[PDB]
RNA sequence: GUUUAUUAAAAACACAGCACUGUGCAAACACGAAAGUGGACGUAUACGGUGUGACGCCUGCCCGGUGCCGGAAGGUUAAU
């Protein structure tokens, strides 16, 4: 779904309060992309769908790092 | 039978191709029946308007009998030959000899 | 962010300096067409002797052996001899991988990505130049003149 | 050609038909047919998204070759079918080598024309080209937007895209709407005007026949109640509204060009 | 021809035709928190909307108001 694979960014709910302060039901949707990787430990481009927070995790900690921790959670890459 | 004066205009730049053409100019006519009457290579020069931007034309006069038709597929090679820059053919009574 | 750097560089860096830039330029370029090491506080321990020492001359002797792959074709021209129009404008348009097979007949062995063609697709039937990019800094002297057939 | 019908009767009283004997009186050739069945306007959610859409005549689809992949093999023309698919008359072109193939017929076209395409073959019109060999000034049809996508512009009855000029890569048309373009010269094209162009000239006299095209009726909006119009309601013919489409959106006048990344090959607007 | 099944069958609705307007094709518009579908395996002589309703003679003046379209030099003008 609208998920962030690396971080877990689920779509959240929330309030719209206008200006007299009626609510309104809205939906919060994170910043999902997808995006090609290169990794040189596979020595070949993978396809993730992730956020930009995640796309910063990814920047920070290395990529085979991470991969290891999505087959953690059992997940697809 | 009719006799035309077919004179044509190349570029400037392209004098090392228009001579092979008057040669295929040649299998326009006597292939079919045509006979070639007159060369005159009036050459490079000067023109009194640069036709797409440019002096100095080349020249060419071939005078010709032939049967119509194949100066029909001539013009259709001369408006569809983007060498060939300004090209009449002009109805004569005979084939002439001299410039 | 900043980086450990791998060859020479394009322009920001110089075998072995850091410079923090865009992090955009890093991933897109820098790290997967291998040129670049976002340095990551254990890099500089790969960098600071085991790598700046040996893997820089090694470097550029490959370098001088990119040199060596420009010196392959001894004749630095080319005469592409493809079916033509009558009277210039060419039966098709002559390909990169047409020359680079061309070009892989007798002398360089050289990447179809690494052929340039400055001149475009070559649409006329004359002189033109094509050049190899053999490196980021030198290049070919390749002479074409293709002919009507 | 265009023949006016005796008024016998009023639905024959009105009708201005077009007649053509060049259209061959049988069955379609087989292998290049297929099914088509007719939606209603109704896509995967059963809903109608499209109105005015449903009924009329069953009608099989003819498959038309676009593409001219085929090059520097000659061609003859056949004959020339009458689809129910689109404005044009067809042909069945058959090739030197064996193969029969439908094809969009031009303006100038009869059966046993010769047609050849390629980059190679000619001028003629007939003949599939780039946009790289077909001069200033021409007019062609079935002009691809992407090269070897099949050919997009100019397909109806009688339209043509005169090509004004090229700038390097790219080559400038005009087309049949006013609108200019740039468009990739390596695209394919070919020559001359499309056929059947008295097309516009049938008025069709009934009911019936726009019926049985394919077509339901069209329900004013004044007719129609507030809830399911904008335009409802009032006693007896009040409008007093700017006049808008069923969902909001103001009709006559407003324009909705909203898809700003393929700007770049329009130099001009239609006027 | 169609319409208030079960008090209203008509001058109402539709209609062929006419005009305006949007639409360059990953078309506009629509159903779809999205993929994707219909438009359409069609491509401006085509498609969607709006009005009037065959055919004959025709459709005048006003752009102050609201709407629309083009301009943006200038005032006003949000987040940061």
């Amino acid at each position: 779904s609208r998920v962030c694979q690396v971080t877990g960014k689920r779509p959240v709910t929330g309030n719209n309060r206008s200006h007299a302060l009626n609510a309104t039901k809205r939906r919060f949707l994170p910043n999902l992309h997808s995006h090609r990787f290169w990794v040189e430990s596979e020595k070949r481009f993978v396809t993730l769908r992730v956020s930009a927070k995640g796309m910063r995790v990814i920047d920070k900690k290395g990529i085979d790092t991470v991969l290891a921790e999505l087959r953690a959670r059992g997940e697809k890459y | 039978m009719r006799h035309y004066e077919i004179v044509f205009m190349v570029h400037p730049d392209q004098s090392e191709q228009v001579p092979g053409m008057i040669e295929r100019y040649t299998a326009a006519i006597t292939g079919a029946e045509g006979k070639i009457h007159r060369l005159e290579d009036w050459g490079r020069r000067q023109l009194a308007y640069p036709i797409n931007k440019l002096h100095k034309a080349h020249y060419v006069l071939m005078n010709v009998e032939a049967p119509q038709e194949v100066i029909d597929e001539l013009e259709t090679t001369f408006r569809f030959n983007d060498a060939v820059i300004r090209s009449m053919v002009m109805r004569t009574k005979h084939a002439v000899t001299e410039a | 962010m900043q980086v450990i750097l791998l060859d020479k560089v394009a322009n920001l860096g110089s075998l072995g300096d850091q410079v923090n830039v865009k992090a955009g330029y890093a991933r897109n370029f820098l790290v997967p067409q291998g040129k670049a090491v976002p340095a990551t506080k254990k890099n500089i321990e790969f960098f600071e002797a085991r790598r700046a020492e040996l893997e820089a001359k090694l470097a550029e002797v490959l370098a001088a052996a990119n040199a060596r792959a420009e010196k392959i074709n001894a004749l630095e021209t080319v005469t592409i001899a493809s079916k033509a129009g009558d009277e210039g404008k060419l039966f098709g348009s002559i390909g990169t991988r047409d020359i680079a097979d061309a070009v892989t007949a007798a002398g360089v062995e050289v990447a179809k990505s690494e052929v340039r063609l400055p001149n475009g697709v070559l649409r006329t039937t004359g002189e033109h130049e094509v050049s190899f990019q053999v490196h980021s800094e030198v290049f070919a002297k390749v002479i074409v003149n293709v002919v009507a057939e | 050609a265009v023949v006016k019908c005796k008024p016998t009767s009023p639905g024959r009283r009105h009708v201005v038909k077009v007649v053509n004997p060049e259209l061959h009186k049988g069955k379609p050739f087989a292998p290049l047919l297929e099914k088509n069945s007719k939606s209603g306007g109704r896509n995967n959610n059963g809903r109608i998204t499209t109105r005015h859409i449903g009924g009329g005549h069953k009608q099989a689809y003819r498959i038309v070759d676009f593409k001219r992949n085929k090059d520097g093999i000659p061609a003859v023309v056949e004959r020339l079918e009458y689809d129910p698919n689109r404005s044009a008359n067809i042909a069945l072109v058959l090739y030197k080598d064996g193969e029969r193939r439908y094809i969009l017929a031009p303006k100038g076209l009869k059966a046993g024309d010769q047609i050849q395409s390629g980059v190679d073959a000619a001028i003629k019109p007939g003949n599939t080209l780039p946009m790289r060999n077909i001069p200033v000034g021409s007019t062609v049809h079935n002009v691809e937007m992407k090269p070897g996508k099949g050919g997009q512009l100019a397909r109806s009855a009688g339209t043509y895209v005169q090509i004004v000029a090229r700038d390097g890569a790219y080559v400038t048309l005009r087309l049949r709407s006013g609108e200019m373009r740039k468009v990739e010269a390596d695209c394919r094209a070919t020559l001359g005007e499309v056929g059947n162009a008295e097309h516009m000239l049938r008025v069709l006299g009934k009911a019936g026949a726009a019926r049985w095209r394919g077509v339901r009726p069209t329900v004013r909006g004044t007719a129609m109640n507030p809830v399911d119009h904008p335009h409802g309601g009032g006693e007896g013919r009040n409008f007093g509204k700017h006049p808008v489409t069923p969902w909001g959106v103001q009709t006559k006048g407003k324009k909705t060009r909203s898809n700003k990344r393929t700007d770049k090959f329009i130099v001009r607007r239609r006027s």
